[PDB]
């Protein structure tokens, strides 16, 4: 328990003073309770009584379960001391675990009690156990150790451990200790004799500074149940994912439901969240009941047959290749499979897009590409060789014409349909002998009345009646009139920057109906050319359409 | 020596900002680096009671690799301390020499102590894979390459070394910006550059190691161009009306009505219409109102310079300078030749941009980048070789002034 280890001073935050909490009555049984407890751990150098010079103070309380425990509120005394360099936000992924022969767990008793706490720090933890009745003054009590529950103890503790390691490290550089909290994970490729004795070895270590460590009869086994995971000697994955059932649906529920689908995703391929996360655009209320799309429970329903099978993903070998494999999963929704030999996946995952209203598959596949990227780089430090569903053609004439820069990595085309595919491309240049549309539209922004309308230089002239628009959208119903009301080849001049730069992006998918109306035209056509010109200054055939349709 | 004491404009909290996940390869250079540096006192490690970050990356400037910190969160936060209280000035004059020569001079910092109690401040983060460990933490001991408080301070002996020099040679202008010292000279080029080589042995002989050829009597803003054609088309004169169109929105006489009558009535697109010879007339005029610049755009030193650029096809990429639209103040245009990607172009235009940037006005531009953030923050260390880091953001709205400033 006590130890010889150099302490961390610690400043309270500046122009602030330490805390003076006055402490609640106690039932008198706990008021016993504690004092036990305080005399143990006084007796182990954990706490010191203090005299009555001491101005702090913070909340004491105590709670039984079998055993008693004591319970400090450290919220006034976290507040006022100082910042610390956070400990790892993150875990350690199992897809990116080397391998190793044997591995053991050591969990550390008492691990915060184990570690001393800095000098003129002491005074601002003193606590304060009650008389009964106030029939007389209470103990004064300090820590001299890392209290728990403070805000300082889960740093202090890792630096301290890590430079406890460092001498073990060096004598034998050959076997690996992930830390994490209060435990230690070791592996080796040693003899399942040797890496047993190097084990006790370093408990032996540890104990010397302080840090009791499990006996070998009271070491845990495998599986390891670690973090929502299960990890094996050869395999990992994931804790059983449940998925209520339930009538009405609460947004806190749907919250629950898309969280557990997306831990799901990391091994159990073709996981979808789309729809279901459209229903939680509504975060106005947790318990407001949130009624479920159609679209929403086929996808549930989906998912429900998937997790009824069991699977699993591997651990890593440095020495074998990287590659990602990535295939086209519904509507703007992708999926993907890492591995280093075939069917033997490390991991997998999801990518559906929030990006904006219209999209293409191209764009998306590249969006998906580069999630995995960034992923790689975290998981095993370097990024794949990736295998897609898209010819060299395809891509390099989307990545060639498009305005953004984009970085493609090394791939390979792999022919499992559905293939990534433009399905259709505007016109470079003016088609002739085709009929040139001038199109306009017009709403009225009070009444939210409009009309769209052409003229074309065959001399046809129409106009179609538009109710509850906007100016914006009837400048696109002017567009798709002129694709309805023309033949497979089409030469169309807007006035519209808003129109021209949506189409000239040349989107596959949107959230609205009316540009995939016109996506569904532009496919059926064999050529289109759009061409923009600038409103209201008498160019030609603007000026009529204009004229047509403005009054 | 003695340190210079140091201070955050008060009412700030030093820098915080997240390290970025890293190549493996790039963290085993990190770490040499940061042993051999930690072996000669300019680190040293940090323990827990230090919240401090600053980003830092592994670049190439030549096959041994370096590192880079991100300081432009603890440059926004000493402000006061490198452009008011320690200001190094900025000569008017660079931009008009005929050739400037760039030397890094960054390696002398490391020869003058940091005050004791700005150290903390200076705290970095080597990373590790998957989250295994924590990270390795470090400080610095001495004045730190990138951070703007290094040259103010270093302000004092640089003066000394150089007065010789200046002295000897009073027709050539030595500009410093954080790293990097701008030497400009009218002279024919050989003769430059051994004024150069001059000056790289004065430098090295008072003991300030060093390791660029650029010619500002280029520069200028591009004035626009109307196509020259044979036989014109409807659609060739809507995007001719077009562009003329835009570019008043800049120049106040240009007119197009002359223009416009060539398209009166409602014709096919692919119409070949001649060109009436007063219509000729306003076009060539207009090439006229064209070839003279603009008049009234003036650079405020008190606003932020901004830089767009768009990408033109076939290796080629225009860009802008402005700090109120359409009063550019330079505009330009860069190419790649063959072997090269996206990434690797709009990086190599950053950098050019941004040393052009610095020569005129002595500040760096804050740029609005035609890719997706992610990309960005993924590739950009492949082929930065600058030791400083402009401001960016990414804009997701591809204008059709792609076509006009072609
Ligand atoms: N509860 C818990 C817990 C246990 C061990 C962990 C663990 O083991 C290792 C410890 C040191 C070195 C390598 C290690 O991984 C090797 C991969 C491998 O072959 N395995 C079989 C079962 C465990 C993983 C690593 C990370 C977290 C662990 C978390």
């Amino acid at each position: 328990p006590i130890s010889p280890i150099e302490t961390v001073p610690v400043k309270l935050k500046p122009g602030m003073d330490g805390p003076k909490v006055k402490q609640w009555p106690l039932t008198e049984e706990k008021i016993k309770a504690l004092v036990e407890i305080c005399t143990e751990m006084e007796k182990e150098g954990k706490i010191s009584k203090i005299g009555p010079e001491n101005p702090y103070n913070t909340p004491v309380f105590a709670i039984k379960k079998t055993k008693w425990r004591k319970l400090v509120d450290f919220r006034e005394l976290n507040k006022r001391t100082q910042d610390f360099w956070e400990v790892q936000l993150g875990i350690p992924h199992p897809a990116g675990l080397k391998k190793k022969k044997s591995v053991t767990v050591l969990d550390v008793g008492d691990a915060y009690f184990s570690v001393p706490l800095d000098e003129d720090f002491r005074k601002y933890t003193a606590f304060t156990i009650p008389s009964i009745n106030n029939e007389t003054p209470g103990i004064r009590y300090q820590y001299n150790v890392l209290p728990q529950g403070w805000k300082g103890s889960p740093a202090i503790f890792q630096s301290s451990m890590t430079k406890i390691l460092e001498p073990f490290a060096a004598q034998n550089p050959d076997i690996v200790i992930y830390q994490y909290m209060d435990d230690l994970y070791v592996g080796s490729d040693l003899e399942i004799g040797q890496h047993r004795t190097k084990i006790e070895e370093l408990r032996q270590h540890l104990l010397r500074w302080g840090l009791t460590t499990p006996d070998k009869k009271h070491q845990k086994e495998p599986p390891f149940l670690w973090m929502g995971y299960e990890l094996h000697p050869d395999k990992w994955t994931v804790q059983p994912i449940v998925l209520p059932e339930k009538d009405s649906w609460t947004v806190n529920d749907i919250q629950k439901l898309v969280g557990k689908l997306n831990w799901a995703s990391q091994i159990y391929p073709g996981i979808k969240v789309r729809q279901l996360s459209k229903l939680l655009r509504g975060t106005k209320a947790l318990t407001e009941v949130i009624p479920l799309t159609e679209e929403a429970e086929l996808e549930l329903a989906e998912n429900r047959e998937i997790l009824k099978e069991p699977v699993h993903g591997v651990y890593y070998d440095p020495s074998k290749d990287l590659i990602a494999e990535i295939q086209k999963q519904g509507q703007g929704q992708w999926t993907y499979q890492i591995y280093q030999e075939p069917f033997k996946n490390l991991k997998t995952g999801k990518y559906a897009r929030m990006r904006g209203a219209h999209t293409n598959d191209v764009k998306q596949l590249t969006e998906a590409v580069q999630k995995i990227t960034t992923e790689s780089i975290v998981i095993w430090g370097k990024t794949p060789k990736f295998k897609l569903p898209i010819q060299k053609e395809t891509w390099e004439t989307w990545w060639t014409e498009y305005w953004q820069a984009t970085w493609i990595p090394e791939w390979e085309f792999v022919n499992t349909p559905p293939l990534v595919k433009l399905w259709y491309q505007l016109e470079k240049e003016p088609i002739v002998g085709a009929e040139t549309f001038y199109v306009d539209g017009a709403a009225n922004r009070e009444t939210k009345l409009g009309k769209a309308g052409y003229v074309t230089n065959k001399g046809r002239q129409k106009v179609v009646p538009l109710t509850n628009t906007t100016n914006q959208k009837t400048e696109l119903q002017a567009i798709y009139l002129a694709l309805q009301d023309s033949g497979l080849e089409v030469n169309i001049v807007t006035d519209s920057q808003y129109a021209l730069g949506i189409i000239q992006a040349q989107p596959d998918k949107s959230e609205s109906e009316l540009v995939n109306q016109i996506i569904e035209q532009l496919i059926k056509k064999e050529k289109v050319y759009l061409a923009w010109v600038p409103a209201h200054k008498g160019i030609g055939g603007n000026e009529q359409v204009d004229k047509l349709v403005s009054a | 020596i003695e340190t210079v004491p140091v201070k955050l404009k008060p009412g700030m909290d030093g820098p915080k900002v997240k390290q970025w996940p890293l190549t493996e390869e790039k963290i085993k250079a990190l770490v040499e680096i940061c042993t051999e540096m930690e072996k000669e006192g300019k680190i040293s490690k940090i323990g827990p009671e230090n919240p401090y970050n600053t980003p830092v990356f592994a670049i190439k400037k030549s096959t041994k690799w370096r590192k880079l910190v991100d300081f432009r969160e603890l440059n926004k936060r000493t402000q006061d301390f490198w452009e008011v209280q320690l200001g190094i000035p900025h000569p008017a004059g660079l931009k008009k020499k005929k050739s400037v020569t760039v030397l890094d001079v960054g390696d002398a910092y490391f020869s003058v102590p940091l005050d004791e109690d700005f150290r903390k401040y200076t705290a970095f983060t080597i990373p590790s894979i998957n989250n295994e460990t924590p990270g390795i933490r470090y400080q610095y001991n001495v004045l730190p390459q990138g951070w703007k408080g290094s040259p103010a301070i270093f302000q004092s002996s640089m003066t000394k070394i150089l007065e010789p020099f200046k002295k000897q040679n009073p027709d050539i202008v030595i500009y410093q910006y954080m790293d990097d010292l701008y030497v400009g000279s009218d002279l024919e080029i050989g003769q430059h550059r051994t004024k150069i080589e001059e000056l790289r042995q004065h430098l090295l002989r008072w003991g300030l190691t060093t390791p660029y050829e650029l010619h500002p009597d280029k520069w200028t803003v591009q004035p626009i161009v109307l196509p020259e054609k044979d036989s014109w088309t409807v659609n060739d004169i809507q995007k001719l009306v077009g562009k003329l169109n835009w570019a008043s929105q800049i120049y106040p006489g240009i007119k197009v009505r002359q223009l416009s009558k060539l398209l009166r009535g409602t014709k096919a697109l692919t119409e070949v219409i001649p060109l009436t010879e007063e219509a000729e007339l306003e076009l060539a005029e207009n090439r006229e109102i064209l070839k003279e610049p603009v008049h009234g755009v003036y650079y405020d030193p008190s606003k932020d310079l901004i830089a767009e650029i768009q990408k033109q096809g076939q290796g080629q990429w225009t860009y802008q300078i402005y700090q109120e639209p359409f009063k550019n103040l330079k505009t330009g245009k860069y190419a790649r030749m063959r072997h090269t990607n996206d990434v690797k172009q709009l990086t190599e235009a950053v950098q050019k941009i941004t040393t052009e940037s610095i020569v005129i006005w002595g500040k760096t531009p804050k740029f609005k980048l035609p890719i997706q953030k992610e990309t960005w923050e993924t590739w950009w260390t492949e082929y930065w070789q600058a030791t400083w880091i402009p401001e960016w953001e990414f804009v997701n709205t591809p204008p059709l002034v792609k076509l006009w400033y072609q």
